[PDB]
């Protein structure tokens, strides 16, 4: 579920 | 590089702003995301934001685009 974090910090 | 496994890893974080499964990304979805990440921006800052990426002006965010800004920044490893 990382990885969907760093993903999403990449969408703001 | 952009690998076959990577695409399904954005569609994964896709997925996660698109709840009912449309393929575009409005700023209800945006809010709601936003507002479980902590934050609460403004319609006129999710509209902002939407614009970033948005670059039809459409006021949409869909996979295609949204692979353009993901790979804008993965591209860069420094």
């Amino acid at each position: 579920n990382d990885r969907l974090q760093e993903l999403v910090k990449l969408f703001k | 590089q952009l690998t076959e496994e990577q695409i399904a890893e954005f569609k994964e974080a896709f997925s996660l702003f698109d709840k009912d499964g449309d393929g575009t990304i409005t700023t209800k979805e945006l809010g709601t995301v936003m507002r479980s990440l902590g934050q609460n921006p403004t319609e006129a800052e999710l509209q902002d934001m939407i614009n970033e990426v948005d670059a039809d002006g459409n006021g949409t965010i869909d996979f295609p685009e949204f692979l353009t800004m993901m790979a804008r920044k993965m591209k860069d490893t420094d």
